[PDB]
């Protein structure tokens, strides 16, 4: 039923700047959102998670907040060392269930 | 005749009342230097259980689902409820929104047979002071912040949690 | 001596040290040393302490002396010199404040 | 309560044992317990990330006007708390008021500025200082606003309460960047301001969830509002906000409120409009303020208070000085209201503003109606006939009419004849050209639609069809806004609402049909009621020689305002006609009559109250008596109680 | 506080990097789900729907697998492919499902 859709990105986002990717589709009702980032050939790491009314806390400074219909995530750093595929996830509390791909090449 | 007449002049008025150069600063003003910003609190309605209540005795066997008059804790898909019409329980002597109220042991049985009914409304409420006691007491444990007087469970949920909104279309089993 | 994790009214404290980010381990921490005679050396927070001192000085500016004026100006642009939107180090767990 | 030897790298000592006496009210102990210097840095990063941060501080390099005039001539100093009967002479004596006692009077009530709520506890400290607020509530307390001010900065709060008891809070602190409140923790102003001029800033304080909730329906224009606040003067601002609120009052705007951008902005303006005058008085710094500027600003503030109280239910605390009111009352008491018409326009406006300021309450003194009526009578005497009001005279009448409206909205009044004379003069001033000009102004939103000598007129025959039949002939306006202008005019002229009826007028109980009257003409010793139905009680009855396919246009001359026991039955009389009329009349005749012109089919067209020989000369000399068209008849309603028609001149 | 996991039973493959897991830090929440990711996809779930503790528990959404042991302190989640057949040979990760600061290691492979 509930699906997540992200906007494909192809620009290298220069070197020093912020990024903002929207993940949203249909209308969520009782499912929170979580962010996962994985470098090519590595285990994904849990980023901040937004329940549409509050954001979780991770030592990395990746402030990601959602809106009444969409979700957004900011890193404030687009170095090539952070050229990794980000993922948005659908979960009630525990069980991440649905995700959609993206692309965040940095150079 | 057309006798000449005088012009039109305004009617006379009385002298203004005298003003007093004797009122004190406190007397003229609010009579108190210390104040506090004005707040205008309001009030909101509550949840009250009326009419439908627990039936008398029972005529069931055990935990099972049937589309008939047999079955302890099970019912068909209402498909039209918002936790207010769900409390009506338009069925043949339903002791709750379901046939039986939620329990901390019955939950796995209904969770197992929950294929694509992810969201459903459990007949458990509050009275604005906590201590959730739907129709049998016992203060059923429930952890939640978002939500006031609605409850729902899913496959990945064991302890009942509150739905942040009540007007949402929550099917009842 | 940078402190990582350690967890007092103004009556029982009589000394306080402040250090720059370079002097510390990339942080801005203070040690409210109570009046050897040093009973405690609890690692306070530089940001909150300097903000409280700045607010006190700004509120008391009605009768501030020359030395206190230059002290306030020094604490200014020292708060801004830190400009710590984020800082890494001393990773641990916590429950609440 | 002890001394701390601060060490950093030099050495500093803070003597709290003596700093307490110098600065009363300081609480160093509580502020430390608020600071919580023993906090894990993870808690800092958690709390700091909660608050919404806005970047892009644009809209810079604005223009700062001059508002307070310099001290001129030999005006003395008037203490705001030492007003005495012997201070000055009159309107021709320049005077100035001190700024420190005036500021003390304006900001007299103390209280807690920054509350202890969650959004304001993370960022700011606890504040307690002299303040004033403009609070209001709509939608049954589902929406609240608090505009607490200070002589240095403003702070709004759009505290909205939804269901479940949860709230949503906003903040729009405005003021000089060097006088804004104190932050705490890792917070800094430049990461919060959304606009900044050379010396002003407009920060916003809220959490991300609250900001999104308010962003659902309320989008701001902070650059535009900030530019308007900085660029305009206090009086001009106040006038602009008052004009917008008055325009919103019609068309059923303040009857019920809506949650959109315009309403909340207007609330913020109103707050800024008060704060601008407060700061301008405060910014003088122990100098002096010219009396004319003070009178203008406080008159605008009083009118703004009246309109916000009328259509919003708002409550205003502070922002009023009793010394200025005493001075205004003393100054106005010297002059005579009945001689206000023989004065210069600037002096007339100054006296009217002083009278309005000195007596804000309604019913305390009703003698200002005489002065307003005299001013209106002089303006009408010197006004060319059947022409739209000039802008200067229009603004003078707008200044004057506040007292008349305030007395009109009462329940029992004493100034009967003066009110009747004022309403008759207003009726004589509402011609076709004036109505067209007001319609054009309402359509274009300029100052023409703000006020007109028609809202207080006794002309009840202005329907939507009649008004639409006389749209302005200037490119047909926008050709679609004419309907909106007509709707606004009808709303301002609603009989049931607006408290514009003839309860105060004697001989009004003898009509029995309030919706069938056309106009009422309250002459001296006799009042005429014009209606299309016979069911009216009066001393006599007169039927005009109108066409069959039109209204009857009856005339009932109630003599001495003594209504009759019943309607005069039988066949109504017929108006006599005078065949001979020499249009020279050197002697002052008709000085008290009221000539009326009506159309056989269209109906009532124009009215002219003859008050002096100049009016009679203008009436006779001009082409008013056009007998070529056999559809216009002129009725000379004599004060004797009989109606005489004019057939033709030589 | 630390959990080890990883196992596989089937006929094919070599299963390079077949045993690895880790945990620690942040806030601990029960259950340990298992995610199976094919190349070119984001994430699909095997039987990790209902785990009991840090050592996981058996589950089944649309597939047949197995899980053993349940302990939220040390445990051993392990896994057992149901006699792996053509395709379905791809990297499968695991999570500690700790909500706040959830841990996710890299393990398993194909061919």
């Amino acid at each position: 039923d509930i699906r997540l859709t992200q906007s494909p990105s192809s620009l290298p986002a220069s070197v020093g700047d912020r990024v903002t990717i929207t993940c949203r589709a249909s209308q969520d009702i009782a499912t929170y959102l979580a962010w996962y980032q994985q470098k090519p050939g590595r285990a994904p790491n849990l980023l901040i998670y937004a329940t549409s009314t509050l954001q979780s806390g991770v030592p990395p400074r990746f402030s990601g907040s959602r809106s009444g219909t969409d979700f957004t995530l900011t890193i404030s750093s687009l170095q090539p060392e952070d050229f990794a595929t980000y993922y948005c996830q659908q979960l009630r509390t525990y069980p991440i269930t649905f995700g959609q791909g993206t692309r965040l090449e940095i150079k | 005749t057309w006798v000449p007449k005088p012009n039109v002049e305004v009617w006379p008025v009385d002298p203004p009342p005298p003003v007093n150069f004797n009122k004190t600063a406190e007397q003229e003003y609010g009579d108190k230097e210390v104040k506090l910003p004005h707040w205008t609190p309001t009030l909101h309605t509550f949840q009250v259980p009326q009419n439908y209540t627990k039936a008398n005795c029972t005529y069931c066997n055990t935990r099972e689902y049937t589309f008939s008059y047999k079955g302890c804790c099970f019912y068909f898909t209402k498909k039209k409820h918002t936790w207010n019409g769900c409390f009506q329980a338009c069925a043949e002597l339903y002791p709750c929104t379901y046939f039986y109220g939620p329990t901390p042991d019955i939950l796995p049985v209904v969770t197992r047979n929950l294929n694509a009914i992810e969201s459903l409304w459990v007949g458990v409420y509050r009275v604005g002071e906590g201590n959730w006691t739907s129709l049998d007491g016992g203060t059923f444990k429930v952890y939640q912040i978002f939500g006031s007087h609605c409850t729902y469970v899913s496959k990945f949920s064991t302890v009942p949690v509150s739905h942040h909104e009540c007007s949402f279309l929550k099917p009842c089993l | 001596p940078c402190c990582h994790v350690t967890q007092l009214a103004l009556e029982n404290i009589s000394d306080i040290y402040l250090v720059s980010n370079q002097t510390c381990d990339g942080f801005s921490l203070a040690s409210l040393n109570s009046p050897n005679q040093l009973v405690i050396s609890r690692c306070a927070n530089g940001l909150n302490v300097v903000s409280f001192f700045i607010s006190i000085l700004k509120r008391s500016s009605s009768a501030l002396t020359g030395h206190l004026r230059e002290l306030l100006t020094t604490l200014e642009t020292l708060y801004g010199s830190f400009s710590v939107e984020d800082l890494f180090g001393a990773n641990l767990n916590r429950y609440a404040w | 309560l002890s001394e701390v030897k601060l060490h950093l790298d030099s050495h500093y000592t803070i003597p709290w044992t003596e700093l307490m006496a110098k600065v009363p009210g300081l609480s160093p102990e509580a502020l430390w317990r608020e600071a919580n210097v023993t906090e894990d840095l993870a808690s800092m990063l958690n709390r700091y990330k909660l608050i919404y941060k806005t970047s892009g501080t644009l809209g810079i390099a604005l223009a700062e006007p001059v508002d307070i005039p310099a001290v001129s001539e030999g005006s003395m100093q008037v203490d705001a708390s030492k007003v005495h009967p012997g201070v000055i002479s009159g309107l021709n004596s320049p005077a100035c008021m001190l700024s420190a006692p005036l500021e003390k009077q304006l900001f007299y009530y103390i209280g807690t500025m920054l509350p202890n709520t969650r959004p304001h506890s993370y960022v700011f400290y606890q504040l307690r200082c002299h303040l004033s607020y403009v609070a209001l509530s709509i939608n049954g307390d589902k929406f609240q606003y608090t505009g607490a001010m200070t002589s240095k900065f403003l702070m709004g709060t759009y505290k909205r309460v939804t269901e479940k008891g949860d709230e949503h809070v906003l903040s729009l602190v405005f003021g000089k960047t060097k006088d804004l409140p104190d932050l705490r923790g890792p917070f800094s102003y430049p990461s919060l301001t959304s606009a900044q001029s050379g010396d002003y800033s407009l920060v916003i304080v809220t959490t991300f969830v609250h900001y999104a909730n308010f962003h659902n329906y309320f989008v701001p224009n902070l650059k535009d509002m900030f530019s308007r606040a900085v660029t305009m003067t206090a009086a001009s601002y106040a006038r602009y906000v008052l004009q917008k609120l008055v325009l919103l009052e019609m068309k059923g705007g303040c009857r019920e409120p809506e949650l959109d951008t315009e309403t909340l902005t207007t609330m913020f303006e109103v707050s800024v409009a008060f704060f601008k005058v407060g700061h301008a008085v405060g910014e003088t710094g122990n100098g002096c303020v010219d009396l004319r500027w003070l009178a203008k600003s406080f008159f605008e503030l009083t009118v703004l208070k009246d309109i916000i109280g009328i259509c919003y239910g708002a409550t205003v605390k502070g922002m009023q000085s009793y010394g200025l009111e005493r001075l205004a009352a003393m100054l106005m008491a010297t002059v005579k209201m009945e001689e206000l018409g023989h004065l210069t326009t600037e002096k007339q406006e100054y006296a009217l503003r002083l009278a309005t300021v000195g007596y804000p309450k309604a019913g305390v003194y009703s003698g200002l109606i005489g002065g307003a009526t005299s001013v209106l009578l002089s303006a009408y005497n010197r006004h060319p006939l059947f022409q739209p009001l000039h802008t200067v005279m229009r603004e003078t009448l707008f200044i004057g009419s506040h007292v008349v409206l305030r007395e009109l909205r009462l329940n029992v009044t004493t100034q009967g004849p003066n009110l009747a004379l004022y309403q008759l003069l207003s009726t004589a001033l509402c011609s076709a050209l004036e109505i067209g000009e007001v319609l054009r102004g309402l359509a274009l939103g300029t100052e023409s639609g703000l006020f007109s000598p028609c809202y207080l007129s006794l002309r009840f025959d202005l329907t939507r069809d009649k008004l639409l039949s006389m749209a302005p002939q200037e490119a047909t306006l926008d050709q679609a806004a004419v309907s909106n202008a007509v709707d606004g005019f009808l709303g301002r002229l609603s009989l049931e609402r607006e408290d514009r009826d003839a309860w105060h007028l004697p001989a009004y109980k003898c009509v029995d049909r309030l919706d069938k009257v056309l106009m009422i003409i309250p002459l001296i010793n006799v009042t005429f009621i014009i209606s299309s139905d016979r069911e009216v009680r009066g001393s006599a009855l007169y039927e005009a020689s109108t066409t069959y396919l039109s209204s009857s246009l009856f005339l009932s001359p109630v003599i001495m305002n003594k209504c009759s026991q019943g309607a005069v039955a039988g066949e109504p009389r017929q108006i006599p006609k005078i065949q001979n009329f020499t249009r020279t009349q050197k002697s002052c005749i008709f000085c008290g009559f009221a000539l009326l012109s009506y159309d056989e089919k269209e109906g009532l067209e124009t009215t002219t109250y003859i008050t002096s020989q100049e009016v009679q000369n203008s009436i006779l000399s001009s082409n008013y008596f056009d007998f070529d068209n056999l559809h216009v008849h002129y009725l000379l309603l004599t004060t004797n109680g009989t109606v005489m028609e004019i057939a033709g001149l030589y | 506080q630390l959990v080890q996991s990883g196992a596989e039973v089937k006929k094919p493959g070599s299963s390079v990097k077949v045993s690895c897991r880790a945990s620690g830090g942040t806030f601990d929440t029960y259950a340990i789900s298992w995610v199976r990711q094919a190349p070119g996809h984001g994430l699909e779930w095997m039987g990790g729907i209902i785990p009991v503790s840090g050592t996981a528990n058996y589950a089944q959404k649309f597939q047949g697998r197995v899980t053993i042991t349940a302990d939220e302190s040390t445990g051993t989640a392990y896994m057992d492919l149901s006699s792996l057949r053509s395709e379905d040979t791809a990297v499968y990760y695991c999570a500690r499902v700790p909500d706040y600061g959830t841990n996710t290691p890299f393990d398993y492979w194909g061919q």
